[PDB]
């Protein structure tokens, strides 16, 4: 256990950005998804025709 | 009741080259989709041809009623003359109807959207671009009348 420190110091500091990442990731990934699918939702619904004369 | 038909879908035809008529018709299908405004005056060439007079006996003997209608002049005349003919002439209307035979207005959905008519075959392209306005009555249309005049308007041929 404190090899495992000694060569990794940064162990218990590390996982404390891993978890405030995971919880603003769990966030920001489906509310970007949401403003992509606001903007292209233009397009996904949009229709077309085809009129000659 | 053939004949006109006829015109009708002959002036279709002319009003297919008026751009300026077709942006609006088009302009007011997306506005006001799924209500009446969406329509158009002329209405589609369909029902030009699919028409009968007991289509219109219909539409006559249930819009055209005095309440809804309106007889106004002006000009070297007096009003005292104008009531001795509507009573002479216009006292037959009827001024009644069923219980819910006269239909009423509600709101329409405006809504956000947009056509794109592509033809590059044609040299010029007209455009219009419109919000939801206030109605008629409202007291607002005073202050965009200006705002627009402030805009203005410009053909190629004024020469400021």
């Amino acid at each position: 256990t404190f090899l495992r420190w000694a060569a990794e110091p940064e162990h218990d500091h590390r996982k404390r950005m891993g978890l405030k990442m995971l919880l603003m990731m769990g966030l920001l990934l489906p509310l970007v998804y949401a403003m992509k699918r606001h903007k292209w939702s233009v397009l996904k619904s949009r229709k077309l025709a085809y009129r000659p004369p | 009741i053939e004949k006109e038909r006829d015109v009708i879908l002959q002036e279709l035809q002319e009003n297919d080259t008026s751009m300026r008529d077709v942006v609006f018709n088009y302009l007011h299908a997306t506005a006001f989709q799924g209500t009446p405004l969406a329509q158009s005056v002329e209405g589609p060439s369909e029902n030009v041809r699919k028409l009968s007079r007991a289509d219109l006996t219909e539409y006559l003997s249930r819009h055209y009623k005095a309440p809804r209608m309106v007889l106004a002049a002006a000009g070297g005349l007096e009003h005292r003359q104008l009531l001795d003919l509507a009573q002479k002439h216009f006292s037959g209307l009827s001024g009644t109807y069923d219980e819910d035979a006269v239909p009423t207005l509600s709101p329409c959905r405006f809504t956000g959207s947009q056509i794109c008519h592509r033809e590059d075959g044609l040299p010029l392209a007209h455009v219009a671009i419109a919000v939801e306005g206030p109605g008629w009555a409202h007291p607002d249309n005073v202050a965009l009348q200006v705002a627009n005049a402030i805009i203005g308007h410009y053909d190629c041929t004024y020469g400021g």
